């Protein structure tokens, strides 16, 4: 019933900046989070960082917090990522994942895009 | 042997429940929150031997103030005028000053809008602060307001304003409130000076962001509460017992002016700016607060034992959780904290002033919601407010190597509350119970 | 009217139903605030009705002819009795409660079919 | 709780009345749905103050005394006590039923007046 | 159901008691009628339960092992009984009637700390 | 009236009109009347009456 579609994407140059995006459906904009998870092929996968929806706090994996940049806009239930200086190392796929989660605590992710 | 059943009625003992509860204001009313309920007579009892827990995560009556804050707003400003007719197409060149650089909207923009006798126009013009302007595409100088490409913007009647008066609670007939008064619990765990009482103590509905200002205070010293289902917490409460003031102050004067929007309703805007212009700010005693994150640190190496730590400033997102938010005469403020967390440590009486500089926008959103956007009339002359900090929210980022680091957040709105109401925990009475004896009836 | 409330919890049994009369009058005192005391009422006559049955509305403290039995676990209880305080025997016995009922309604019921020839004449 | 509701219904009065119990536990409980509850709670509290008048509070049977007449029709009632059921019976005696509280407000009054002399003392 | 409500009022306390079976039965029933309706019924109820404590629910008229003493000031009264009809006897006494309740709660309640040991077995 | 407040107009097929009203007090409440033909409207009174 609740889905995530993603567009864009495509091919890029070497050392180009890219971006992708998220749109969501109607079960709730503000009552859960948003995370990005890259699968590089035949590797196990990493996670990059959380944007939450309500107000607009990012956070970064330790490895990347000079080259990527989160922000929303909850007008339209939109989700945009910028990452820039994009490296030979960085080709895989880009999911788009929801993240239930209590007043106080975090746990698993349900419904991958 | 031969032990027969006995019935007696009214025993004390207790089950888990929610249910609603009352809502009772001060005797000198604000002239269901207005003028009643009444004011009661507080006791408090205390018990020997008593054994229940408690969990601040679960309790009921957080989730419930959020309905009736959120209900009381609504009730409040639903008659007031709206603003949907003012929402045209601005021309803002506004260079009419030796100083404009700063504000940005001036008088002698100016805007087409309807007045007393309908049809005819009129033309007018009145000040705006550029964090609550927008420019439309190709030529910049069309502008317009910031929200009203999404929803209609309510106005704050004039003659009102709601402000922080105290609101405690009562259980209803049937059901008892138990508090909890260890000094030192964490939020979640067993009691072992279980009390009852007939009401809760004041609490106000204050809104900030970056830290809780103008509550109360600790007893003991410095506590740090969070969940404990997972380290990856959302929002880390710490409570302070020593309070640190503060001060803030908008110098200029500000000049009321007004336009009437024929049917009848009047609308508000800013005018003339008297006196020399200046930046607002405010003032801190560095070796208090210094101190104060001392013994926070101190404290918080306790469920992290030997890790460095360090604070730095928040990141991203709208400016309610980039800044401190917190409101005082009457408008609204956005303060930026970087240099009050840059700091650092390691393992092993008003000297020093320091100053931070803020910023004034008009319009407002409720704190998540969208499409209903609060506009607010400017206050005339110069506000001045003293305060009172006394807890602060902390996230936490990913743990890396040997260090370890928390950064400021918190906007939910639901947290604030949930750091004055951890000590309440409301259950129902069962009255009645059987157990055996031997009597006999003798008829 | 209001003191001591919910005060002789934690003590012996025997003293603590030495003070059951005064939480008997615990019924002191948005806009959804009416249907609270419509609630209490409701489930305080509940019980001031149920108690109908069981031959006991005017008695706070009260015997009826049922036997007790081992069924529902047992205990010495004559020392038991001042010592584990009112909450751990109600957890203790909560999970035959509910059976207990269905024994009074049957003896009412057979007390009252005696009763049946013995009311009023002249 | 629930089962059997009405179920005896249909029977002979004597057996019937033995299965009153069943049906003595029925208190329960747009946006103007509190109307109904309070209806059923005060619906409820007016016909048991009748039997608290009369002297039967804690008895769902109860005699008094005044004697029964005839002008209320009459039948020898000994052998339709078991044929006719309930629901007849209703129709049979309703038109001369409001009269008959009359007789048993005196009733009950005329003993409490008698019963004045000793109520309680040391 | 009404007539000769509050007719008896004014007359001599001895004839006055003997009419007061009928006010017993005063209990009925913009958009604020659901509130006063159940302000009846709240009404009714805590006065009613009060009478449950005393023992003399059972009772328009009762009595408990208290005696009286002069505190409450005191009158010879086996004549004021007819002179000052009710009215008056209201604002004459009602200074101590706050206090009076507590000696009538420990007299019932040591009344059924006594019949503890004597009510029901096989 | 236009430069101050707005105006409505009566529902063309309704009109009120002066239709009696008279008061029930509610459940426990009663309610006297007095009769002298004198009264003042204020002081005691000497043939009081009660009323449904």
């Amino acid at each position: 019933q609740v889905r995530l579609a993603q567009y864009g994407g495509g091919v890029k140059r070497l050392g180009a900046t890219m971006t992708l995006s998220c749109v969501a459906s109607g079960y709730t904009f503000n009552d859960y989070y948003i995370h990005w998870v890259r699968q590089a092929p035949g590797q196990g996968f990493e996670l990059l960082g959380y944007i939450d929806p309500a107000n607009g706090r990012p956070d970064y994996a330790g490895a990347l917090r000079e080259r990527l940049s989160f922000y929303r806009d909850k007008s339209m239930e939109t989700l945009y990522m910028d990452l820039r200086s994009l490296r030979y190392d960085d080709t895989a796929m880009y999911y788009c994942v929801r993240n239930v989660g209590t007043a106080g605590s975090l746990l698993h992710y349900d419904h991958w895009g | 042997e031969n032990l027969w059943v006995t019935v007696y009625y009214g025993v004390p003992v207790w089950k888990e429940a929610k249910t609603t509860l009352f809502c009772a204001s001060d005797a000198k009313a604000y002239e269901t929150h207005a003028c009643v309920p009444t004011d009661p007579n507080p006791q408090e009892m205390v018990l020997k031997n008593v054994t229940e827990n408690f969990n601040m995560w679960k309790n009921d009556m957080v989730d419930q103030m959020h309905e009736d804050v959120i209900s009381l707003w609504d009730q409040s400003l639903k008659p007031c005028v709206k603003l949907t007719p003012l929402c045209v197409t601005l021309n803002c060149t506004n260079a009419t000053a030796s100083n404009s650089s700063i504000i940005e909207g001036m008088k002698n923009c100016s805007f087409n809008i309807t007045t007393e006798l309908r049809d005819k126009r009129e033309k007018k013009n009145a000040l705006f602060y550029k964090l609550d302007i927008v420019q439309l595409d190709g030529n910049s100088s069309q502008y317009r307001l910031i929200n009203c490409n999404t929803s209609v913007i309510t106005q704050a009647c004039p003659k009102v304003s709601f402000d922080p008066i105290p609101i405690h609670y009562c259980a209803p007939a049937g059901y008892a409130i138990l508090k909890c008064n260890n000094k030192t619990f964490t939020g979640t765990g067993p009691c072992n000076n279980v009390s009852t009482v007939q009401c809760t103590h004041g609490i106000k509905p204050v809104v900030s962001t970056q830290l809780l200002l103008n509550g109360s205070l600790a007893e003991g010293e410095i506590i740090i509460r969070s969940e404990n289902i997972t380290k990856n917490v959302k929002t880390i409460i710490v409570h302070l017992n020593e309070s640190v003031k503060i001060e803030c102050t908008r110098p200029n004067n500000k000049t009321r002016t007004s336009i009437r929007i024929g049917p009848g309703q009047w609308f508000y805007a800013t005018g003339q700016v008297i006196g020399d212009i200046r930046e607002a700010y405010c003032n801190i005693n560095e070796s208090k607060w210094n101190e104060t994150l001392q013994r926070v640190s101190k404290k918080l190496k306790e469920y992290f034992p030997h890790k460095n730590i360090t604070f730095q400033p928040s990141s991203g997102g709208d400016l309610e959780i980039t800044t401190h938010s917190f409101n005082c005469g009457g408008e609204f403020f956005y303060c930026n904290t970087s240099s009050l967390f840059n700091r650092t440590y390691m393992a092993n009486n008003s000297t020093r002033t320091i100053t931070i500089h803020c910023r004034i926008k008009q319009i407002i959103n409720m704190w998540q919601e969208v499409g209903r956007a609060m506009y607010a009339p400017p206050i005339a002359g110069n506000i001045t407010c003293i305060s009172n900090i006394t807890g602060l929210l902390l996230t936490r980022d990913y743990g890396k190597n040997n260090t370890e680091t928390f950064r400021p957040g918190g906007g939910n709105m639901k947290d604030n509350w949930r750091s004055e109401l951890y000590k309440y925990k409301v259950v129902k009475i069962e009255p009645l119970g059987v157990a055996p004896t031997r009597c006999k009836r003798r008829v | 009217v209001f003191l001591g409330f919910l005060g002789a919890a934690g003590s012996t049994m025997g003293a603590a139903s030495m003070t059951l009369t005064v939480q008997a009058r615990n019924l002191l005192s948005g806009i959804k605030q009416l249907q609270a005391r419509v609630l209490a009422v409701e489930r305080y006559l509940r019980d001031q009705q149920l108690l109908g049955i069981w031959g006991c509305s005017g008695k706070l403290i009260c015997c009826t002819n049922v036997p007790w039995n081992s069924s529902w676990s047992n205990r010495n209880l004559s020392e038991i009795w001042d010592n584990m305080t009112w909450l751990q025997w109600d957890k203790e016995i909560s999970n035959y409660t509910q059976i207990i009922y269905g024994l009074l309604e049957e003896s009412q019921n057979q007390q009252e079919k005696n009763e049946q020839d013995l009311l009023a004449l002249d």
